[PDB]
């Protein structure tokens, strides 16, 4: 086609999207992993997990309010991967590297194992 | 604003 | 803080989101232009239009399904405007940029204003 | 990736 681009826009709608999780508008699903719980947009969850795509595709699952998480799951992995969806910046830290790559290979977050892998290899 |  | 940034992340939600749109998954409104519809979801277009943000901020709005716009607002303006919002490119053309730039004034998307002023001053 |  003919069109022109804005180059800024893709970032500037996600900033957004992520002010309106921090004041909790429009947010229409709970993830539940362990004790803690952590509110977002079903859309958002799907558009960056192949895990959150195939549960609101569901029929029934598309439903939900809560989702409740595998028990294995840690609730700090899960929390710097929702700061990611909602930002592109992600906390990999050697203390938390570990729970966040088997968190991403769960929520199926390609990129994010593989930076996590590349990391791991270049510190043994 | 670019040409994409 | 010491995060690292995957460049594309923004990009490939938005263009998740747009894929949404497309097999119409999820969408939770209509927006309604005169004899023509459009399916959206409420968050991308708060995201990205100050009118629509006003709109489902609304205590008694956020719960609407149906939006009924202005009727003197164009659909072929607007459906411009939608794809836009979902993909960053804008069909700026001769033939529709005044109802593209009084569809984005109305719709509060000061980028898009901007650009059709800019258009439109080069042309006269 | 990138140092933001
Ligand atoms: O690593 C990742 C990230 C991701 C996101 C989605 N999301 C969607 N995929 C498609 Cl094709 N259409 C609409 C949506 Br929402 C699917 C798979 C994966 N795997
Ligand atoms: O030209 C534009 C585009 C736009 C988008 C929004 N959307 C939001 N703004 C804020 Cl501050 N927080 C959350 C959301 Br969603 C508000 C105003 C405008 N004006
Ligand atoms: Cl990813
Ligand atoms: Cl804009």
């Amino acid at each position: 086609d003919s069109c022109i681009q804005f180059t800024r826009h893709a970032s500037d709608v996600l900033l957004n999207l992520n002010r309106l999780r921090s004041r909790d508008i429009l947010t229409d699903v709970v993830i539940v992993v362990s004790r803690e719980q952590f509110r977002a947009h079903k859309t958002v969850l799907m558009a960056c997990s192949g895990l959150f795509y195939s549960i609101f595709t569901d029929q029934l699952k598309c439903n939900l309010s809560v989702i409740n998480l595998d028990p294995e799951i840690n609730p700090e992995g899960f929390c710097i991967l929702l700061d990611f969806m909602y930002t592109s910046r992600l906390n990999l830290r050697e203390g938390n590297i570990m729970a966040v790559m088997a968190t991403a290979m769960y929520l199926q977050m390609e990129h994010v194992v593989d930076t996590c892998r590349k990391f791991i290899k270049a510190s043994e | 604003w670019v040409i994409p």
